[PDB]
RNA sequence: CGAUGUUGGAUCAGGACACCCAAAUGGUGCAACCGCUAUUAAAGGUUCGUUUGUUCAACGAUUAAAGUCCUACGUGAUCUGAG
């Protein structure tokens, strides 16, 4: 079984021309996280449970669940949010990795799906917003590669929260044949910037970056 | 506002920009040596840089040959950038391209002119600039320090 | 908005006369040890670059002639030779061209 | 006589060139790893904490930005300041200077030598330091003086207090009213010609000039703010790192003035701090990797539960 | 964020709240300083041609990170008192309501789900 | 009168104090809460809407308050043009 690394999102630094000493800084610290707080391997459209620490309730636990829409961020301050429909409310919270009012984080569906980020959710019928609130884990064999789900999406009728149709956006998961007319199609394409995906200077190297943050990472449990 | 933008703005938008480094390009791959306008090729020897890497990507490499596709316009040249150029950069890893001012364009609009080049062409070589001889007196009064350098310890 | 009154021509010469309206002196100018003509400090010899730049456009002319067509470029490196000349074993197995003239002296045989 | 520009570079051999590089990368390091040993030389006489005294200051790097977090579960935001090669450069007396505080003046990060000029080179060559890149003078009390040639450490501040940040703010460049000053604009659609932006009405009719606080049009952002009132978390002693509260202005990357609170509701919190200046010298213990506030969550803990 | 003018969603059971009317219930003026509303802020309604009072209980507009953020903007009808005039709220609410139990006590206590 | 282009808006406001709010006080047919008066104080403030071309005015909701005025009934070589 050959295992490729999977590295958190959140340890690729920006492209900006800030020092990479702070960066050094940030990742020693959210390592240190890590040892007491267990964070898994997920992606955009598992299904995540998380534990929450809440002044206010009775059981000073707070739990939610739901799929997570997007993940954005990075260092400490990286985060991730979940959607979740109850009662007919759809619901969205956005959590903060590091943040230590958060207890546990359970992955009850490890998965992928065909967007980057779906935030598109807000946008389709309510059941692929909708999940059972107390559906039990399910384990997997890694050799099974994080496996894709392939599930184009229903919409509500236009408008929609953003237009998805607008190829800065490329979304394979909306079906778009029962929603929109061919003419609509065209439309859409009168913004599409080819030349983008050929432009080599506008792309964002990082391997020798991973290589060097990985090497911190074993460091890290070394010790 | 400016602060950080890497690219500057040239032609008619930025596609037309993107053309416009196309054509050089080509240019550049087919004759190895070309002159413009010292704006123009400072923004383009970036992309004469990258190019050579896709280039050592191999033949076989689908990424690298729809890039060479799209930024080599006169498809003849394509071979001779996986056949020729790339291979005879191997050991050097970004040394590719030599950049130098030229003075400036004869014609009334007085532009500023560079020449830009791939390393190890077959052509009459530039007169680059030279540094100073080690007989330099200057030069000379350096190498005692060096030597007294070596002297103690 | 239109001017009041004119000008008068001891406030215009205070204009146009002013130290940053002048054109200013280049102190960077010297001497190209080459060809003994000028050339600014940062910038290629324009004399010398004429010499590289014809060679260049006869090389290209007659590596045209090689060419039978707009889009036939080689597979292969090309060196460039000149009378009394044959290619180097490490130069064989390369385009070839031929000129006439005698091999000038900046350039070198590599 | 005509003479012709020059620069350091310009004469020599490419021999020669990594040669002079070394000569002085190698006699900064010498230089600088000398005077790292300031009690042991010739230090002037410490004083005890007189009540209304006030410290040196330092000169800091902005790196970056951070999230922190508090017990209470509130989260913060940091910047961190490094400080690199900071060292105290001379002194100017009480009564040459203000008549009333003496002036220590400061060196921010260390620099080439070959593009200072002739002057500074010579003020340095003097001192035994290489060159700094930003200088900075600071009101000091007689009491709180160092000695030239000594070196300052992040240590300087503890975790809890509060400080002061100076710097150039984030040029913006020549601008327009609506954001260097923030007047709305004219509406946008309803028939207006060529206004959607424009200052309106400048001045009164009859008044019959423009008075000259009158705010219009120009530079924007270049120049030095002061942020007050900035509580410092935490201390990174390896790197040398103050995390401080909130927002200090500059762009990240620019060099910056650190100075205790001259706010009124912390005049007197220099009691509890290491005054003349902090010594890695002479208590001859360490300190811990990291310095925190009692209301800081650590980067490893117990992961707080309400109860 | 919620505003002048804003077609807002009564959550609880109520006379006015459920039964229909041509005009949306609309907000006249929010009691705010700011003339913007957020979770848990007094706000004046316009229902059935009559002012009534409410409470904003979520919002579409976001807000600091691990707050609840809502697919409608949602208010509890409120009298003078502070009196919840619904019996009860069925769908789900922000816990940080709690925070504040002077004011709010008896609109948290008809209140079911707490997200 | 060989032109000093005119109402209301927009923008930006400069000023007075004969003070609407904020501050400090005297008197009360001032117990307290409110108020009604008068003195001193002009650094800073003085809302959003329905109808009117409107300034006024009426009305809805508020505000600590929604001041009175002068500035070519401030301000069209900055805008508007409903009148
Ligand atoms: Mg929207
Ligand atoms: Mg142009
Ligand atoms: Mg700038
Ligand atoms: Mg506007
Ligand atoms: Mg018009
Ligand atoms: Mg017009
Ligand atoms: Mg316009
Ligand atoms: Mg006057
Ligand atoms: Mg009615
Ligand atoms: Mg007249
Ligand atoms: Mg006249
Ligand atoms: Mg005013
Ligand atoms: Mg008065
Ligand atoms: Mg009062
Ligand atoms: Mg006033
Ligand atoms: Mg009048
Ligand atoms: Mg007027
Ligand atoms: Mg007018
Ligand atoms: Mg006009
Ligand atoms: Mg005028
Ligand atoms: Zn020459």
């Amino acid at each position: 079984r050959p295992e490729t690394r999977f590295l958190s999102p959140e340890f690729i630094p920006p492209r900006g021309r800030t020092n990479p000493l702070k960066f050094q800084i940030e990742r020693k610290d959210m390592l240190e996280r890590r040892k007491i707080l267990h964070i898994p391997e997920f992606y955009v459209g598992s299904i995540l449970r998380v534990t929450t620490a809440d002044p206010y309730a009775s059981a000073k636990t707070s739990q939610f669940l739901g799929i997570c829409i997007q993940r954005s961020g990075s260092g400490l301050g990286a985060t991730f949010i979940l959607r979740n429909t109850i009662e007919g409310q759809g619901v969205e919270i956005c959590f903060e990795l590091y943040n230590p009012r958060i207890q546990e984080i359970q992955v009850v569906k490890l998965e992928k799906r065909l967007d980057n980020s779906l935030l598109y959710l807000r946008d389709a019928l309510p059941e692929y917003s909708t999940f059972d609130v107390n559906m039990k884990p399910i384990t997997q064999e890694f050799n099974q590669e994080v496996p894709v789900n392939q599930l184009k999406v229903k919409m509500k009728p236009k408008p929609w929260s953003k237009r998805w149709e607008r190829p800065k956006f490329n979304i394979k998961g909306i079906r778009f044949d029962l929603c929109l007319t061919e003419e609509q199609m065209r439309e859409a394409q009168k913004w599409s910037q080819p030349w983008l995906e050929f432009d080599m200077m506008r792309e964002y190297d990082t391997s020798k970056i991973e290589a060097a943050i990985w090497d911190e990472i074993e460091a890290s449990k070394n010790s | 506002i400016s602060h950080g933008r890497v690219f500057r703005r040239l032609g008619l938008g930025p596609e037309s920009r993107i053309h416009l480094l196309q054509n050089l390009l080509t240019g550049l791959v087919r004759h190895e040596r070309i002159e413009a306008s010292w704006a123009r090729v400072d923004e383009l020897r970036g992309y004469a840089e990258k190019l050579i890497d896709y280039g050592k990507l191999g033949d076989t490499n689908e990424r690298a040959m729809r890039m060479a596709d799209f930024w080599l316009t006169e498809k003849d040249l394509i071979p001779k950038l996986f056949q020729v150029l790339a291979p005879r950069f191997q050991g050097q890893n970004g040394g590719y391209t030599r950049m130098l001012q030229i003075p400036n364009r004869n014609e009334q609009d007085r532009a500023k002119m560079a020449v830009i080049e791939y390393k190890g062409n077959c052509l009459p070589p530039l007169p680059l600039p030279r540094r100073d001889s080690n007989l330099t007196l200057l030069n000379q009064l350096l190498q005692g320090l060096r030597q007294d350098q070596e002297a103690s310890s | 908005a239109a001017p009041k009154n004119r000008r008068s021509i001891e406030v215009n010469r205070c204009r146009r006369r002013n130290p940053q309206k002048l054109i200013k002196v280049k102190n960077n100018i010297d001497v190209c040890p080459e060809c003994g003509h000028l050339k600014q400090k940062h910038i290629l010899c324009g004399y010398c670059y004429e010499k590289v730049r014809k060679e260049t456009a006869e090389i290209r002319r007659q590596m045209g002639k090689q060419e039978g067509g707009p889009f036939r470029a080689p597979t292969t490196e090309t060196v460039v030779l000149y009378s009394g000349e044959t290619p180097s074993e490490q130069d064989q197995g390369k385009r070839i061209i031929e000129r006439e003239r005698k091999r000038p002296s900046w350039f070198t045989q590599n | 006589h005509g003479k012709s520009v020059t620069w350091w570079d310009e004469h020599l051999s490419e021999e020669n060139v990594p040669f002079v590089k070394q000569l002085v990368s190698d006699e900064n390091k010498a230089q600088l790893a000398s005077k790292l040993c300031p009690l042991k030389d010739e230090p002037w006489p410490i004083h005890p904490w007189e009540p209304g005294s006030s410290r040196v200051g330092l000169i800091a790097l902005k790196l970056g930005m951070m999230p922190l977090w508090t017990k209470d579960g509130q989260k913060h935001v940091v910047t961190l300041l490094q400080v690199q090669d900071c060292h105290v450069l001379k002194y100017t007396p009480k009564e040459n200077h203000n008549g009333r505080m003496a002036a220590l003046t400061v060196g921010g990060k260390t620099v080439s030598h070959f593009h200072k000029s002739a002057s500074i080179l010579e003020f340095y060559q003097e001192l035994g330091l290489p060159p700094k890149q930003k200088v900075k003078i600071f009101n000091v009390t007689e009491n709180a003086v160092i000695k030239p040639g000594t070196p300052l450490y992040a240590a300087h501040f503890r975790p809890g207090q509060y400080v002061d940040v100076t710097a150039k703010t984030i040029g913006k460049g020549f601008q327009g009213v609506m954001r260097r000053w923030g007047f709305k604009g004219q509406p946008a659609t309803h028939g207006q010609t060529k206004t959607h932006r424009r200052p309106g009405a400048i001045s009164t009719g009859d008044v019959a000039r423009v008075w000259p606080g009158t705010k219009m049009p120009g530079q924007l952002g270049n120049i030095d703010r002061t942020a007050f009132g900035l509580k410092v978390w935490r201390i990174n002693t390896k790197h040398n790192i103050i995390y401080v509260n909130g927002s200090v202005p500059g762009h990240k990357n620019c060099l910056v003035k650190i100075k205790d609170s001259k706010l009124p509701a912390y005049k007197d919190f220099c009691k509890n701090l290491p005054f003349p200046t902090y010594f890695p010298d002479g208590d001859e213990e360490a300190l811990p990797e990291d310095l925190y506030d009692e209301n800081v969550c650590q980067p490893g803990a117990p992961s707080i539960t309400f109860t | 964020a919620i505003q002048k003018m804003t077609r807002v969603r009564v959550v609880d059971n109520s006379a006015l709240g459920t039964t229909p009317y041509h005009r949306p219930p609309r907000c006249i003026h929010v009691y705010n300083k700011t003339g913007v509303g957020k979770v848990g802020d007094r706000i004046l309604l316009a229902i059935r041609g009559q002012k009534k009072k409410a409470l904003i209980v979520g919002h579409r507009m976001p807000g600091p990170r691990m707050t609840p953020r809502f697919d409608s903007n949602n208010v509890v009808l409120l009298e003078d008192n502070g009196n919840p005039v619904g019996t009860r709220i069925k769908t789900p609410i922000p816990s940080s309501l709690r925070q504040r139990e002077g004011e709010f006590s008896k609109v948290l206590a008809i209140a079911q789900n707490f997200v």
